[PDB]
RNA sequence: CUCGAUGUUGGAUCAGGACAUCCCGAUGGUGCAGCCGCUAUUAAAGGUUCGUUUGUUCAACGAUUAAAGUCCUACGUGAUCUGAGUUCAGACCGGAGUAAUCCAGGUCGGUUUCUAUCUACUUAUUCCUCCCUGUACGAAAGGACAAGAGAAAUAAGGCCUACUUCACAAAGCGCCUUCCCCCGUAAAUGAUAUCAUCUCAACUUAGAAUACCCACACCCACCCAAGAACAGGGUU
């Protein structure tokens, strides 16, 4: 799944985030004991020479077996204490995000379509 | 003579 | 000369030995099914502390299983065939810390085994078995020779823990067996792609007893503790059992009452001595579950 | 390491091995007789069983037609397989090849097997033929079973 | 009544019977207390062991 | 790598001698009835196989010469026979060969 | 008549009793669930109960791409594009909180298994969730829609070209050279498909469970 | 000692050991209110990250973690590996020298042999989330420790019902199980020394087992989820 040195494509719609740049995101950490990300693991990500914290929303391995595969991977910034950067999400997310609501409401918040 | 053995 | 028994008898006479054998040991079979009718032993009521002799099954597979919660339990099928005790020892007779009974296996041609061993389960009365394991008890669980080990022995909610030998691997490299992070493969490596490199120092001049380097693995009697069963059923004699059991498949498996501290001291809801079906008010259904288990036929979750 | 492994290596590599058994098979079906290491004969004994159980078919099966010209290379024994041994086996179902070991190869020491379609032409083999009925131990197991017969 | 025999001193304590089972941290040493209550006889055993010659004649 | 002491012949002897080394006595042989020599019991007799594949042989030889070339293979039954006999009506419609022996003991 | 895919068994040994009782035991829940027929390339949607959604259920409606494993875990696959991004779910058809299911359609592909999909171009798989199931007759023929399918660039993961796959649904004669073609033949293995110690007659125990599935629908 | 040859640095694999403890454990003191910290005693069971340039060990830097410990093992380990430095034969530059040639000056490149004879050998922890709790403590600010519940990572041992590499089976990226403490101190009564004094005074307290294996000439031959051979299980 997601891990170290990892094209990521910032789903949420944010300058920051869709701005053109020579070079794409790239996963450099992940907030885990191991160096797999899986959904709802806080990572840490390079855009245009600066780095920031980040959450992914979809990896493209097959986990859980009723739980969604995207064809391709999915990740939403966020400040350091869960402050979401981009204002909404129009893209389809996982229901997995929601259990843990208690730490990302305003991520669920910014959100239209689940599956 | 090379190093070596024996290169 | 040492022979064997097809070959001295005619085909007309071959198919009688067959049917006469087996005829004999169902019949023994069917003899031995009732106990009661026979002479028990003292049965006692269960204590703190006590013990109750396990039994021997067959592990035909695995299949899921899924909670009310909707989530899911991998889950072996171990079934029990015949499973009759064999013989009873003495604290003072075996000489060890406690007392010892004996449980036989799958039953199998009379004709590919020993004499002794075959004289001993004629004057038993049974049949040949696979295997004969040992099971430490207490005095007060004395259970008499020739009796039935069903299935009902063990009930749901309840863990268990199960030995028997592994998968033969034969000979291995140290890396699949002990899991060693070998050598590179590109980078100039001659010839050292899976060794094991190194072995010891250059002081002690000598290799450690009980090194790591490659041998044969696999094909020995491992446990696992610990596990749960999830489901009975009697007519077939199988049990479910959580996640995995060592061996391969129609591989005969040990299983007694889990030792652990906190699953110790449950043994008094459970039978102290088997489950015996006769002799009961009431007979048992087919299948019985654990009351966090989605039966089928029932209709499908909806929370809240 | 392998476990359940049913066929095994024969050749330098798979296309090798089938057309191995394949001149073997095309050898056996016209001699209706032929010996040869055990092993090879071994596998290929359940492909003669198979080859003659499309050759049921008959000739109209493509499939079969398909089959039996890959598998027979001469090209003259396919029609002589659907017009002598299927109407040969017609009645049975299986047993039709016979397997026999048989002593080494002279300088090889390699063990080696016959194998031969049941009812054919050429003179048969020294079979096993199991110990006579009127023997002494035979003789009284049909005793005793008589003896059972009486009682039921 | 090897169990119930007694050493001069502190001997309980102070002495040690030690041994290397042959693995990497098989080094073992335990109290004379602490192989008496584990094993009552192995102390006289290893006396005499020790008092007899070192030859095949000794086992 | 390389030895560093010449191996003793008492050792080697052992090594060399040992029973893994030794050859296996197999009490695994008896008699034909028929030809009255001896065999392995799983094996068949050599003498029976040998004459056995000696006529299979000849009349090889024969069907070949008869059949007068290769790709020549009939699409039906065949059957041998010897002198002093006539063919049967089952095998009217089989081909037919001639051999000049007579019928022994054991082929039908 | 027609039978599923998941009641036979898989080529290894075992003894027939587990597959009996895994038998008998989604017998006993095919009581409650309708399972209706379909085969890979058919259009399905599915309602299932989640603890964590708006009202606790997840619809969700999709192409079957295959239909894999045996026994109680035997699942199926579906995948739709939805905006702009592609989605694919791994569905147990015996799981309890799976609430119903749904033909919405029903097809059938001359490649059996629909993974290419994914280097697919999205526009093949972009299936609008508010479409009503399209009705067939009783008792028909299934439709089978001989297509073919236009592809991304070559820069795939599964290399689907080679002939070990045997799928026609993919269009190489544009999405490729003559050369390709020619070089990915190198691995034409003609007698696995001319050998037949390999393959796995199935009638004896197809009619056995057709003789099992009535007993236990009349009991 | 070794020049009738004891093969280097760093790195890879494997790691063994000491404790002068980096983390986790238990205690005393504090210029310790609490969370934070400093020091000292005991504790070596267990663990001790990934990358950027550099040959690099070190060092600097980025992100982390409970931690990113010191050292010995022929500066452990080249009959297991690599050869990037150092570096024979070639060459350029700066300098020395008439020149040949040289510079612990740099720079590009530059063959790493062995069929094993003998000894030896070859089956449980930790972080995090929730109540404790905005509690005690603390002017406020700040802010727990215990007990309990849950979910995870690591290490070990196993498994193929999902999934995946695959397909009569083997494997992981997938699934299941994993239970004991540690001794330094703080306390009672009380004598030498009649108070007192935790006791190298007698005494009272906080203080491993269990589990696994277990019988035997039928055994030519065949099969095997058993296996290099031998061996082992089955042949009803
Ligand atoms: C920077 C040096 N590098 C690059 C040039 C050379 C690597 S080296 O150290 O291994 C080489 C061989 C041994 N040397 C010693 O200084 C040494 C120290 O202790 C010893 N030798 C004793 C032994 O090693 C015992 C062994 O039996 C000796 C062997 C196998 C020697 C074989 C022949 N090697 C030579 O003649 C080497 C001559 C030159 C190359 C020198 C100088 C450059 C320093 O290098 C060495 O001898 C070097
Ligand atoms: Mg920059
Ligand atoms: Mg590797
Ligand atoms: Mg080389
Ligand atoms: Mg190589
Ligand atoms: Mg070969
Ligand atoms: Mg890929
Ligand atoms: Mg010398
Ligand atoms: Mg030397
Ligand atoms: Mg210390
Ligand atoms: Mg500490
Ligand atoms: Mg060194
Ligand atoms: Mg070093
Ligand atoms: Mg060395
Ligand atoms: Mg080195
Ligand atoms: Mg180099
Ligand atoms: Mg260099
Ligand atoms: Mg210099
Ligand atoms: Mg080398
Ligand atoms: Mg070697
Ligand atoms: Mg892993
Ligand atoms: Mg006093
Ligand atoms: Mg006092
Ligand atoms: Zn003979």
């Amino acid at each position: 799944a997601i891990q170290k040195m990892t094209r990521v494509r910032v789903v949420d719609n944010s300058a920051l985030g869709n701005s053109p740049y020579h070079r794409a995101p790239r996963c450099i950490h992940v907030y885990k004991k191991n160096g797999v990300g899986k959904v709802g693991d806080q990572i840490l990500l390079a855009i245009k020479g600066q780095k920031k914290k980040a959450l992914i929303v979809g990896h493209c391995m097959p986990g859980p077996r009723m739980t969604p595969r995207f064809d391709s991977n999915n990740v939403v910034l966020i400040e350091d204490n869960g402050n979401p950067v981009g204002t909404r999400i129009k893209t389809p997310i996982p229901t997995s995000l929601r259990k843990r609501e208690g730490e990302y409401s305003k991520v669920l918040a910014i959100a239209q379509n689940f599956v | 003579x090379t190093x070596p053995f024996x290169x | 000369s040492g022979t064997w028994w097809d070959e001295h008898l005619s085909e007309e006479n071959v198919p009688f030995i067959k049917q006469l054998v087996s005829d004999e040991d169902k019949a023994q079979l069917a003899s031995k099914l009732c106990p009661l009718k026979d002479e028990p032993w003292p049965i006692h009521p269960w204590e703190p502390g006590s013990f109750r002799v396990g039994l021997i099954a067959l592990k035909l597979g695995m299949m899921p299983l899924w909670t009310k919660d909707g989530q899911k339990h991998v889950v072996t099928l171990l079934q029990v065939q015949d499973c009759h005790v064999l013989k009873y020892t003495s604290k003072e007779n075996c000489n060890g810390k406690m007392a010892t009974l004996s449980v036989g296996g799958k039953t199998v041609s009379r004709f590919r085994k020993a004499t002794s061993i075959l004289e001993f389960y004629r004057e038993l009365g049974l049949p040949p078995k696979q295997t004969v394991k040992i099971f430490n008890i207490t005095d007060n669980a004395a259970i008499k020779p020739g009796t039935p080990l069903y299935a009902a022995h063990f009930r749901p909610g309840q863990y268990v823990d199960v030995t028997a030998k592994t998968i033969g691997k034969g000979f291995q490299g140290v890396m699949k067996r002990w899991g060693f992070k070998g050598q590179p493969a590109t980078h100039g490596q001659t010839k050292t792609h899976r060794r094991p490199g190194a072995v010891a120092t250059g002081d002690i001049g000598r290799v450690w007893p009980g090194t790591k380097m490659p041998g044969k693995m696999g094909n020995i009697y491992r446990t696992e503790y610990g596990l749960k069963v999830w489901r009975i059923n009697t007519k077939h004699n199988i049990i479910y059992v959580n996640g995995s059991v060592p061996g391969h498949k129609n591989c005969l498996v040990k299983v007694k009452d889990s030792k652990l501290p906190a699953y110790k001291d449950l043994g008094k809801n459970l039978p102290f001595p088997t489950y015996f079906p006769d002799g009961d008010e009431e007979e048992l259904p087919e299948d019985l579950y654990d009351e966090n288990v989605c039966q089928p036929g029932a209709p499908s979750i909806t929370f809240a | 390491i392998s476990h359940g492994r049913v066929f095994r290596r024969m050749g330098l590599g798979p296309e090798s091995r089938i057309h191995l058994l394949r001149n073997l098979l095309t050898g056996l079906v016209r001699h209706e007789r032929i010996e040869a290491p055990w092993a090879r004969v071994d596998e290929m004994r359940g492909y003669a069983e198979k080859l003659i159980d499309y050759g049921k078919l008959g000739d109209t099966n493509e499939r079969a037609m398909r089959m039996a010209d890959f598998w027979l290379t001469e090209k003259d024994l396919i029609p002589k397989l659907f017009q002598v041994l299927a109407p040969r086996y017609k009645d049975q179902t299986g047993g039709y090849t016979r397997m026999l070991q048989i002593p080494n190869r002279s300088l090889d020491r390699a063990k080696m097997a016959v194998i031969e379609y049941k009812g054919n032409c050429l003179p048969p083999l020294p079979l096993p033929r199991r110990d006579s009925h009127l023997t002494l131990l035979n003789q009284l197991l049909q005793g005793l079973r008589q003896d059972l017969r009486q009682s039921q | 009544n090897t169990r119930h025999i007694a050493f001069s001193g502190n001997k309980w304590e102070q002495k040690v019977y030690s041994s290397h089972t042959g693995y990497p941290g098989g080094f073992r040493q335990v109290t004379a207390a602490q192989l008496h209550l584990r094993d009552p006889v192995a102390i006289v055993k290893l006396a005499i062991y020790g008092m007899l010659p070192k030859n095949l004649h000794r086992r | 790598a390389a030895p560093k002491n010449r191996r003793t012949i008492e050792v080697n002897r052992c090594r060399r001698r040992n029973p893994q080394k030794l050859i296996k006595v197999k009490n695994n042989i008896d008699v034909c009835p028929e030809c009255g020599h001896l065999k392995q019991k799983h094996v068949l007799c050599a003498y029976c196989y040998e004459k056995v594949c000696k006529e299979t042989a000849e009349i090889r030889r024969q069907i070949g010469k008869q059949e007068g070339g290769p790709f020549k293979a009939p699409t039906i039954e065949t059957v041998v026979l010897y002198t002093g006999e006539t063919p049967s009506e089952q095998d009217q419609g089989k081909r037919i060969i001639e051999r000049d022996r007579k019928r022994p003991s054991w082929f039908t | 008549r027609f039978l599923s895919p998941e009641f036979i068994p898989r080529r290894g040994r075992t003894d027939p009793l587990k597959f009996q009782i895994e038998r008998k035991d989604m017998l006993e829940r095919r009581k409650v669930l309708h399972i209706p027929e379909f085969y890979v390339g058919s259009i399905l949607r599915v309602t299932t109960a989640d603890p964590y959604a708006s009202g606790k259920i997840s619809q969700f409606l999709g192409i079957c791409i295959q239909r894999s494993g045996r026994g109680l875990g035997a699942t199926f696959i579906l995948r739709n594009v939805i905006e702009g991004q592609g989605v694919e779910i791994c569905f147990e058809l015996y799981n309890p909180r799976v609430q119903e299911i749904q033909v919405v359609k029903l097809e059938k592909r001359l490649d059996d298994s629909l993974l290419y999909l994914r280097d697919a171009l999205p526009e093949y798989s972009t299936f609008d969730v508010n479409m009503k199931p399209v009705v067939q007759e009783p008792n028909q023929k299934v439709p089978v829609n001989e297509l073919k399918v236009k592809m991304k660039p070559k820069p795939w993961s599964k290399r689907w070209e080679r002939p070990n796959f045997n799928i026609k649904g993919i269009r190489f004669d544009l999405c490729l050279t003559e050369q390709q073609m020619k070089e990915a033949q190198k691995w034409n293995q003609p007698w696995l498909e001319f050998d037949m110690m390999r393959e796995y007659d199935t009638s004896k125990i197809e009619a056995a469970i057709w003789k099992e599935i009535e007993a236990s629908k009349r009991s």
